[PDB]
């Protein structure tokens, strides 16, 4: 390909990209809820 | 009776030190949860959604009955039994039988779990002779494997991978799952040695 | 890979349900009710197809067929596992009753009686067994429960669409 | 991972028992007789549709733009008469377009006859002054109500 098609190919590659869905904020939210339940239930 | 003995030890300890400590409650939580009745109820609620007239469901029924009897005898460990159970559940024949029982409307799964409780009473698959009916009541009135429309607990380990792919959004598309060590800041105590799970947060 | 990429379009509602797991049919003039379902579905890590009915080539066939599946003419509408979930009053009800996990992931709603939102500590039966002869009201010395608090005045909200 | 498989575990148990110095559990022989379940090794007729499409497209233009007649009543009888005259001409098998021409000429004559009898009945109902249609009764029951709403304000 030439320069124009290569630039449009990398533009379409950066535009339509599949990210890595790593459930980190739900893990931390479950940990936060568990810590709140432990702090509520036990002194 | 070791559970009543541990309850007696818990009462004597809580009367001795005059507070509810962490050691004694952990001890009686470990004693009251040593039973393998959970996996037997898994196998029997998988047997309940089957068809007593179909020969394929008779094969699945006898396979799961032998599996539950081998678990209750202690001759087979829990992990290989879970492998056998999830291999029997993920088959398309069992899923097609469960779909037919859903499409029926007058399903025979309630009589199935009732006869399952009677079998667990008769064959000695429980700890108390009348605990299977309370466990049946617990399976009915709560969210459990008995209220699932296919007859297994709804985790993604008991569902097929080709159905797991278009629904869930996992790490990469198109086994034991781990966090790769490129994340130097994931959480406070999260790291590469912390495993992740597709359809549940066990934390 | 083997086929060039092409945007999916259909004049029938049945081809959208049989293709995607979670389909949502929105309008561009309703951004708040669309973005609330975007927050709920992406929280459970579920793949979702959002169909904007603004600038579509089959608006009048799709507006008729969405009136037959859901009797209310309110958009957006969530469709999971070839079934009708409903509007924001139906999605937030499953989130409140803790049913939105098994609806989005496994395509069924729990028919278990009783509410799981009002729980304290561990979830057990705790008096859920049926009492003999009824008459739970006539014993006036019963355990009423812990005292609850209620606000005297309504505090000002952060946003009108915060909730 | 296929290294933890019920068939692989059954094979491992079988070659463990086959030494003669290991005693089999009951589930080994009970799984030889009941093996684990495997996942492997498993309206309208279209010519009548085209005919009704052609006849509807050619009748809509003669009824809407041609005759300028929108209050036509009971169109199903002249349309089915068009269908049955088309089948009558297709019995002898004359042509295709000329049968449509004669069918549309008969339909135009029928629409003219229906328009003329409607005009004759309307003219005789308006000349004598004794007979009133239901639309006129609805419109006077509406306009007397509106005059009473003018009286109310």
């Amino acid at each position: 390909v030439n320069k124009q098609t290569q630039k449009y190919r990398t533009k379409l590659r950066y535009r339509f990209r599949q990210p890595s869905v790593v459930p980190l904020r739900q893990t931390l939210q479950q940990r936060h809820n568990t810590i709140l339940e432990v702090l509520r239930r036990r002194r | 009776d070791t559970e009543f003995q541990a309850l007696v030890e818990f009462i004597e300890g809580a009367s001795y030190d005059q507070l509810i400590s962490g050691r004694r409650f952990k001890k009686v939580y470990d004693v009251l949860s040593e039973n393998d009745d959970m996996f037997i109820w898994l196998c029997h609620t998988a047997m309940s959604v089957l068809n007593p007239g179909d020969m394929r469901s008779r094969l699945i029924y006898n396979h799961l009955r032998i599996l539950a009897e081998s678990v209750a005898s202690g001759e087979m460990t829990q992990r290989t039994a879970f492998r056998f159970f999830e291999s029997a559940v993920r088959s398309p024949a069992y899923r097609e039988i469960a779909k037919r029982q859903l499409e029926g409307g007058a399903a025979t799964r309630l009589a199935g779990i009732s006869a399952a409780a009677d079998v667990m009473r008769r064959m000695g698959l429980t700890r108390r002779p009348m605990s299977s009916y309370f466990e049946l009541y617990q399976r009915i009135v709560e969210r459990s494997e008995a209220m699932t429309p296919w007859g297994f607990p709804p985790l993604f380990q008991f569902e097929e991978r080709l159905s797991l792919e278009p629904r869930l959004k996992f790490f990469s598309r198109a086994r034991i799952f781990w966090i790769p060590p490129t994340w130097n800041r994931a959480g406070r105590f999260l790291g590469p040695h912390v495993t992740l799970y597709p359809g549940m947060t066990p934390d | 890979s083997a086929t060039r990429w092409l945007p999916f379009v259909s004049s029938d509602l049945k081809d959208y349900l049989n293709r995607y797991w979670a389909v949502m049919f929105t309008v561009g003039a309703r951004p708040i009710e669309t973005g609330h379902i975007r927050h709920y579905v992406s929280w459970y890590c579920t793949r979702m197809k959002v169909v904007l009915l603004d600038h579509h080539v089959y608006v009048e066939p799709l507006r008729q067929q969405l009136q037959e599946a859901s009797r209310t003419p309110e958009l957006p509408l969530l469709f999971v596992n070839k079934k009708l979930v409903g509007t924001l009053r139906d999605v937030e009800l499953l989130e409140r009753e803790k049913k939105l996990k098994d609806v989005l992931h496994f395509g069924f709603e729990w028919r278990v009686g009783g509410s799981v939102a009002a729980t304290n500590g561990q979830k057990s039966l705790m008096g859920a067994l049926p009492a003999p002869y009824g008459d739970a009201e006539f014993f006036r010395g019963r355990y009423r429960g812990p005292p609850v608090a209620r606000p005297v005045v309504s505090l000002p909200t952060l946003h009108p669409f915060a909730l | 991972n296929e290294k933890y498989e019920p068939w692989e575990h059954m094979k491992r148990m079988g070659r463990l028992v086959g030494t003669g110095f290991y005693i089999p559990p009951e589930w080994y022989n009970h799984f030889r007789m009941f093996p684990p379940i495997n996942h492997n090794f498993q309206t309208l007729s279209p010519e009548r549709v085209a005919l009704r499409d052609e006849l509807a497209r050619k009748s809509r233009l003669v009824a809407s733009e041609g005759m300028r007649y929108y209050n036509i009543f009971w169109v199903r009888k002249p349309l089915d008469t068009m269908e049955k005259e088309y089948y009558e001409l297709k019995r002898r098998g004359v042509d295709h377009g000329e049968a449509i021409r004669k069918v549309l000429q008969g339909f135009y004559s029928g629409l003219a006859v229906k328009k003329r009898v409607a005009a004759i009945q309307a003219e005789e109902a308006k000349l004598t002054g004794r007979f009133i249609t239901m639309r006129e009764a609805t419109v006077v029951l509406g306009v007397l109500a509106k005059l009473h709403k003018e009286q109310l304000t």
